[PDB]
């Protein structure tokens, strides 16, 4: 379960605030996925004491809030179940945006790209065997996989990596568009086994 | 000029009240009841909620609060997630927020039910142990304070599997915060409307 | 990955070797699911001699090679990757089958509900929360569980007894009733154990 | 008296031979690929395939010759996928029907390439070692028999990360028998057309 509470002295309406909250949470909460179990009692709220006295340009308070959210996505990767890796999975050249993030959720919750992870794996067998799953457009031959910025896979084949350190980007591009999404997750390891089962 | 800052959280912003205390829901004596208290003048608020279509008890009482817009206060527990908990769950939902909203009355502050939001977090399927939990929002409400340690209990409160407590805030150069805390280190995947 | 192949001598043209394969493919393999992720490879081929000179009926033909590849899916099953727990998730009264069958793989392949069955726990809730993820016709009130045919759940709440409800042993069955219809559908899953994780990050 | 029989697989039914052979592909030395051999006289066939986008070269070039309904081999190996190899891994493919096509002529029975499916598993992006897979297919062309221990070591062959062969038979009351091995054990959730 995710809880957050959010305040500000802003001055803001109801309005002003369900849109800062709708927005950030569509970037940061949304895209979060450590294992791919959405709960029953999952709330983000956001309250307005508006003791400041000003009214921000709307611009500026859906930013401010979108920070908050942000770092408190990055937090809350950093101390998940059994966490040794800290993964981000970027998906780029979909058709779509949420093309994109269908993509890199797909990625991010396979339990074999996962369990690679926790092994220190540039495995992108398991991240192709698992993109190829997702419910897009997709050219097998098009697609390029970087573990850390090395590319390992061009074109849907393996190129002509140390993942030994805590962060790890996974980077796919699909070569079919312009569409481009980023999910924060992590390994699937002994630990989180343990926390869950004992 | 805007700083974003770790180690502040939602006692950072003006006009804002946090305390958490030990009410004895956590067998190991944690704390485990956080509050959330906005000193105005203004009420504004607003929500999100989890898409699963199974909804715990607090869920569906603080989706049905916001429709209004309007909150003086946020009441937390960990140590069990009133989910699966049926029109019972709901009634000491209900009862949590009516007791809120009658101890911030006698405390100096006119409260109804309605303004106060609830939030759960932990086991699935138990009840909550309402003598424990109604002792402790009393107590809480003598404990609330806008100092940042009163967030910091706040945030520690809310944990369950969590091994640190998550809290941020944004300051603007314009002179207005944003605060936040956040817990949740299982069952994370949030899909939120 | 899996691989498969079927022989026959009963004498069947292509089109009917294509009707028992697809028929018994979509009941069997197609509901077969150990850790969701599906491979680049797999392959079911079925071929025929025709040496015993006997055509059979194709209602019969359909019934044997449905036999056959759901003892197969049995066997599958019992060595996957790690297990500890053969688990069987049924899920009945969904508005569809299509429904219930989206159902029981949403419950089947939950990290939680197969890190509980693992540790032997009759962690209910984590079932709830699952199978309210499905995007299916769900009313959480109607929903009930049993597990090794005891209650834990009852109209979305817990059964008395639930959380001392005995799976010590290796098969586990799961059965949701969803109260919305007389849509079912069933999954062959394992649990998430300590040894699929060693295996797949060596 | 029909009956499904355990540790009976593709050789139960008349008309089949099959073998088994340690071809070295796996650094083990463990048997690594399998040979199914139907003997006729009839050859209809039908086939199901991954439904995900990425298809290995052994599943792209059997859904190929399966649009014919017509096979007399499968050839299948362990230890490698051959999947994500490209124009390349493809060619590898078709050599390697085409070498157990050419192995089965010169045995005694007319073959093309087009006549030979072939299935891989194992890791994905690697390429087969074709000298070893093709001495292999010479070595298991000559050894594939009728009896239940040719079913049987071919469904060893064919396994990667299983502890034991899965095989089962049903030898039905009209005195006809339908035969099979399968293998997988992980990245185990077909979806099949």
């Amino acid at each position: 379960t995710m809880l957050c509470v959010l305040t500000t002295d802003a001055a803001a309406e109801p309005a002003a605030l369900e849109r800062a909250l709708r927005r950030a949470a569509a970037a940061t909460f949304d895209r979060l996925d450590i294992d791919g179990s959405c709960s029953t009692n999952d709330t983000v709220l956001l309250l307005s004491s508006g003791a400041s006295e000003i009214p921000p340009a709307q611009a500026d308070l859906d930013e401010a809030v979108l920070r908050v959210c942000d770092d408190l996505c990055a937090q809350l990767q950093a101390d998940a179940e059994g966490v040794t890796k800290r993964v981000t999975v970027t998906v780029t050249g979909a058709a779509t945006e949420d093309d994109a993030l269908v993509a890199a959720r797909q990625i991010a919750r396979d339990s074999l790209v996962k369990t690679a992870l926790f092994g220190s794996d540039p495995n992108w067998g398991r991240v192709l065997a698992a993109v190829g799953m997702a419910p897009i457009t997709l050219d097998p031959d098009r697609i390029s996989v970087s573990f850390n910025g090395a590319a390992v896979c061009v074109h849907g084949v393996g190129a002509p990596v140390d993942l030994s350190d805590a962060d790890i980007d996974i980077t796919v591009d699909l070569g079919v568009g312009d569409g481009q999404a980023r999910i924060r997750t992590t390994d699937l390891s002994h630990a989180y086994v343990e926390e869950n089962s004992a | 000029t805007t700083r974003l800052l770790r180690a502040q959280g939602v006692t950072a912003p003006a006009g804002f009240r946090a305390a958490g205390v030990a009410a004895g829901i956590k067998a190991s004596g944690a704390l485990d009841l956080a509050l959330v208290f906005n000193e105005g003048p203004d009420y504004a608020a607003a929500g999100v909620f989890t898409r699963n279509q199974v909804k715990a008890a607090p869920v569906l009482w603080t989706q049905q609060v916001l429709t209004t817009g309007r909150l003086r206060a946020v009441i937390l527990n960990s140590g069990g997630a009133n989910a699966c908990t049926g029109p019972a769950g709901f009634a000491d939902t209900h009862a949590t927020a009516e007791a809120v909203a009658a101890a911030l009355s006698d405390w100096g502050t006119e409260t109804g039910a309605i303004e106060v939001a609830v939030c759960s977090t932990g086991l699935i399927g138990d009840r909550l142990p309402m003598d424990k939990l109604l002792a402790g929002v009393a107590h809480v409400v003598h404990e609330m304070h806008g100092g940042l340690v009163g967030g910091d209990e706040a945030a520690h409160a809310i944990m369950t599997t969590d091994n640190v407590p998550k809290q941020v805030a944004l300051h603007h150069h314009d002179n207005w915060t944003v605060g936040g805390m956040a817990k949740g280190a299982g069952m994370l995947a949030p899909s939120l409307a």
